[PDB]
């Protein structure tokens, strides 16, 4: 029934059996002598950066909308990867995402958990333009809203386009899972990397936007938990870097 | 020596062309994933679809949520629409509508799905009536039962799919077309109601999905008439 | 059971368009009205732009065809007999000279293949290969250009295609004569990847990806209102 | 080690008279990459913590008044107050907080001339 | 480990570049405005310049096209409709005859070949094959023309190319027009030897190998003065 | 039939040409030595590198000469620089800068060679110290020391070779780049003084070479920067 992971050798973490969705069908790995636009070979820190990196867990509730995290941004200050992220110049890696939820059988709902390559977002003032502390936190959830912003450098959080202008009835075209709670309880989406290039700075290029959204609001009666934890866990797979020696 | 069509410009033409930049090394590619060889891909997606659009919901998210109500309905309509992607208020902004928008001929077969968001505790019945191109909408449930129907039940089960087939005069239907009530209809009605213990919310929720089917056709690219303005740009 | 074979990528993004019309003078005047400029783009035409946005990354070869025409102008000292017209055509690769002015020095450079095109003929045409650093055109990029975390946000190097630079190579002594340009674009040899939900806000910018918010479809009347209805007849009885 | 110059003696004005000083740099203060000028204009009641009057040189600090506006750019730096007051006095100094060490000014004291 | 085929000889020194501009009127005038004359040299063009005189022997083909673009002249007794105008271009050998003057009979020679050409085809191109009675061309000569060490220094005659000739054929009764010259140059299947220097000192005469005396570089503050700096900040706290 | 790139001249075509001096025959070639077949061949060569330019020794041989004096320095630096050929005002003069500056993108490792030209009965040592792209120079001698260094003992052996590799994000650099700080730092220091016996120089030299190691790649070929003057001479 339940099944045990112990990555890096100081994380464990439990799992019920659940359909695990890969990527865009293929498997996260090294690099391989066949793809280069560089001479020194990368090194291959896989002691410590492959180990579950636990994000805070967030309040599910009745007026809630939704919201996003961006990847590889979100561990920034997560212990050696984020060591690894200031140190090098160069990085590739692909990731392993739970989302668990802890909900009753007399709580009723329904998520939607996306993995959005390259989500680029507007403004909420169409002449003006987005600054870097609005995209995102370090690692905090950044909301959705129900209704129109209207600041200056911020976001558009309208839920229903999703902040890319695109109908967010249309986001299963994206790598994706549904927790619904009346059946499941948990999801995992192992992303590759996809880029143009085979290796990119981690302070400059956002890799990806995770979405969590619900479509059936969260209801309940009167002598229950007001709210429902969403936990996301975050393991990176195959981090590479480039060389710091001489040839 | 010389035919008429000899020295024109027919824009949509397959020759080959001199090269501007020769001696030129382009930069070898490499494997990106998750390449996209035809549209149809993008079709064969199951997308939310909009059923709820009454006009206080299209600039809401309770377009999608399709209200299940207890209390005591009797055998009263849950929902209901007609079969026309495309070119229906409710099918034209999903992923198959919007993709079929850009072939003026189109033709195949749709696949929906329901999903019951709702408690694990509650439990109750549905049936799901489909009408042919010809015929009329169930009017109420015993008309609807002697017709093509299937009945769902949410506590044996959580999600029911229902494969809308395609029988059609011609091979190609139109985007363009004026073809109402000749389209077919698709309906919803309660069976019994919706029965929950003591602690359990009343009311539930209905998700529907809509996708392409294994077969289809396409034919006669066209512009798509959502986006409006000529203008350019800046 | 019948063919797919018009939903595919070559089938879908190889129809030529046209994505640019201009004019320019054979005579005195303001300088910038003697020559026409265009940046290599596909964020202009919003049709064409609808198009290449459902796909996050792309490759392919460009052929682009150039339809100019032109006519004399009204004033004092009409040509009586002319010979002909000349016009030269010139592509800039990403990071080669640009002209400021005709008559310029850049004009007349080593490293910008151009065309020299009598009136009457067919219409001259060109073909660019993937000329770029990384392996691939994006169409959305999440990201700074310097890693400072600021700058512009969206903006990506790697996908630079030069300029079109068009001009009389005549000098002309009697009268002036005006012409006009037309740029028709077409993909070669495409091939696309990670496909991505179709726009539904309009166009607001052709930099940014801004947008306002929209209703995410068409409104009607009840939720079990199918379409409309039929009058009773012969068959209804 | 970083240091700057002040100007060579104290303002020895009239009271209510526009004055106008400078700050010598001995090195560049500019960082190309932020376009940052990375000094600030120091003021210092005789008795009590010191205060500077506007940081990045062209960013007033926030209740500052009007009278005081500090420029210059790269290595020079300087500063102008449009009315000056008898009840400021205090030792003007041009500190740099670029890199180690955080040095301060010269020192410019607010004489009597009346 | 990547590749170095982009800085091979034919590659590094097989671009094509405007070495001579030049003008000539198709009437009544001064005669030596009625053609255009050019000593094939590479010694004019100082970028070009820089780029022969890495290497102390050459050999290559020469391949030549000139761009000829022809405007009315203003005055009185403009034409009001001519047919045509056609260009006469002659390359002389070394030692052949050489015009003093248009409507010459050096230019009905039999040993100079010539190519009419008319307004609205593509550009004229000729090539001439290693015309030399060596083995190789010298950039650099280290000596006298007589034996009695006394002559004109530095120059070899060896290394003669010939001349390029340009004039109108038409002759015109109505009007002037001008014409304009460009000469696109390029060698082919180039063979160095023996590598040298790059030039310090700018160039100060095209025949010699004069110069003025030039610092060896670009002076610094101070011999341990490492490049600029970097301010305190969040990773440097 | 007829193309619309059919009748333009791009100045960067590759097309034969007719002759316009047929029945002529060449003179055959001889064996002249010392063929190049590749602009690399001038770059693998060591050329002798003016770290002591301080505007009182441009215009005088004293550029080249790095000074070591004797007496007691107790720990003072020798001499400092910044590893980036092309742009650097010590490398952009050199034979490796000067055919670097001719392309656009460059790549690979570069080798640094320092003889010491003083007496025999000279000993000593030195502390050669280089610190990776995104690091600080060592402030004093115990950082250098910390980092990557070799103690280079002039008694022992008289000249010290040493390889600055290539580690960078991309595949290739720019000259015209603006990426100080992040090039790579070597420096020199005094490990411990310069003994000599009586009747032997107190003072001596060391001479820099730098030159290209075995790995390079160059592109986009353009004009050089160091002339200036378009105009035609006479």
């Amino acid at each position: 029934r339940v099944r045990s992971i112990t990555l890096g050798n100081s994380t464990i973490t439990t799992q019920e059996c659940a359909n695990v969705v890969v990527g865009y069908g293929v498997w996260p790995s090294y690099l391989q002598d066949n793809e280069a636009t560089a001479e020194d070979q990368p090194t291959q820190p896989d002691v410590a950066t492959c180990r579950f990196y636990t994000l805070d867990s967030i309040q599910w509730q009745k007026e809630s909308d939704g919201w996003w995290w961006k990847f590889p941004e979100a561990l920034k200050n997560m212990g050696l990867f984020g060591q690894n992220m200031e140190y090098h110049y160069l990085g590739r890696s692909g990731y392993t995402i739970h989302v668990q939820c802890n909900a009753s059988k007399f709580h009723q709902g329904c998520l939607l958990v996306v993995c959005v390559p390259e989500a680029e977002m507007g403004c909420s003032d169409v002449e003006r333009e987005v600054v870097a502390a609005s995209l995102s936190s370090e690692d905090t959830a950044k909301s959705f809203s129900r209704t129109e912003s209207n600041g200056q450098h911020t976001v558009q959080t309208v839920v229903y386009n999703a902040g890319m202008g695109v109908g967010v009835g249309n986001l299963t075209i994206f790598p994706h899972q549904w927790i619904n709670l009346r059946t499941n309880n948990s999801a995992t989406i192992v992303m590759p990397y996809i880029n143009s290039v085979p290796m990119d700075n981690m302070f400059r290029h956002y890799n990806f936007t995770l979405m969590i959204i619900p479509f059936a609001k969260l209801e309940y009666t009167e002598q229950a938990s007001n709210y429902v934890p969403i936990t996301v866990t975050v393991a990176p797979m195959c981090a590479e870097y480039n060389g710091l020696r001489l040839a | 020596m010389l035919t008429p069509g000899s020295n024109q410009f027919l824009t949509s033409d397959d020759f080959q062309s001199p090269s501007a930049m020769p001696q030129f090394d382009v930069t070898p590619e490499m494997k990106i994933p998750g390449e996209v060889h035809n549209l149809m891909e993008i079709a064969e997606v199951d997308s939310v679809v909009p059923v709820n659009n009454t006009k206080e919901n299209i600039n809401s998210m309770e377009a999608y949520r399709i209200p299940v109500t207890g209390g005591d309905q009797l055998h009263t309509q849950v929902f209901g629409f007609q079969m026309q992607p495309g070119l229906n208020s409710v099918f034209k902004r999903t992923l198959l509508g919007e993709i079929l928008n850009y072939y003026a001929h189109w033709s195949g077969s749709v696949k929906l799905t329901f999903v019951f968001c709702g408690s694990a505790m509650a439990t109750g019945k549905f049936l799901l009536a489909y009408s042919p191109p010809g015929a009329s909408p169930p009017q109420n449930r015993k008309q609807a039962m002697l017709g093509t129907h299937v009945i769902w039940d949410v506590g044996l089960q959580s999600s029911c799919v229902l494969c809308i087939p395609w029988i059609s005069q011609t091979h190609y239907r139109l985007v363009q077309q004026d073809e109402y009530t000749s389209a077919g209809y698709v309906t919803c009605w309660y069976q019994t109601g919706l029965i929950v213990p003591p602690g359990a919310p009343p009311s539930c929720t209905i998700l529907c999905f809509a996708s392409a089917c294994n077969d289809f056709s396409v034919r006669n690219l066209r512009d798509t008439p959502f986006i409006e303005q000529t203008q350019l740009l800046q | 059971y019948h063919s797919r074979t018009e939903s595919s990528i070559e089938n879908f993004l190889c129809r030529a368009a046209c994505v640019y019309i201009a004019t320019y003078a054979s005579a005195g005047g303001t300088p910038t009205e003697r020559y026409a400029s265009w940046r290599i783009n596909t964020r202009q035409m919003v049709q064409l732009r609808r198009k290449f946005e459902l796909f996050t990354y792309l490759r392919f070869d460009m052929e682009i065809t150039f339809v100019i025409t032109s006519t004399q102008d009204p004033g004092t000292q009409l040509a009586q007999d002319m010979p002909v017209l000349t016009h030269q055509i010139m592509y800039i690769p990403p990071g080669g000279p640009v002209p400021n002015s005709a008559t310029d020095f850049a004009w007349q450079s080593s490293t910008n293949p151009s065309i020299f095109w009598t009136e009457g003929c067919a219409p001259a045409r060109m073909s660019v290969p993937f000329i770029s650093i990384g392996n691939a055109y994006s169409n959305f990029y999440d990201g700074w250009s310097h890693f400072t975390q600021e700058g512009v946000y969206g903006f990506n190097s790697l996908n630079n295609m030069g300029h079109i630079y068009v001009r009389h190579v005549n000098e002309q002594s009697l009268g002036v004569s005006t012409s006009t340009l037309r740029v028709y674009f077409k993909p070669k040899h495409v091939r696309a990847w990670v496909p991505r939900p179709p726009r539904l806000s309009p166009y607001v910018k052709s930099s940014n990806v801004n947008f306002k918010p929209t209703a995410v479809t068409t409104e009607r009347k009840d939720i079990n209102d199918v379409g409309t209805l039929r009058p009773v007849g012969y068959t209804n009885h | 080690y970083i240091e700057a110059s002040q100007s060579p003696s104290s303002l020895a004005v009239s009271v209510g008279e526009k004055v106008t000083m400078s700050c010598k740099s001995s090195q560049s203060l500019l960082y190309s990459s932020n376009q940052k000028n990375y000094l600030a204009w120091f003021q210092q009641k005789p008795g009590q913590s010191p205060k500077l009057l506007i940081y990045w040189a062209s960013t007033r600090e926030s209740g500052v008044p009007d009278r005081f506006t500090g420029s210059g750019s790269g290595t020079d730096f300087t500063l102008t107050i449009s009315s000056v007051k008898a009840e400021d006095l205090a030792v003007y100094y041009c500190q740099q907080y670029y890199s180690y060490p955080y040095t301060f000014g010269g020192g410019t004291k607010l004489k009597i001339k009346r």
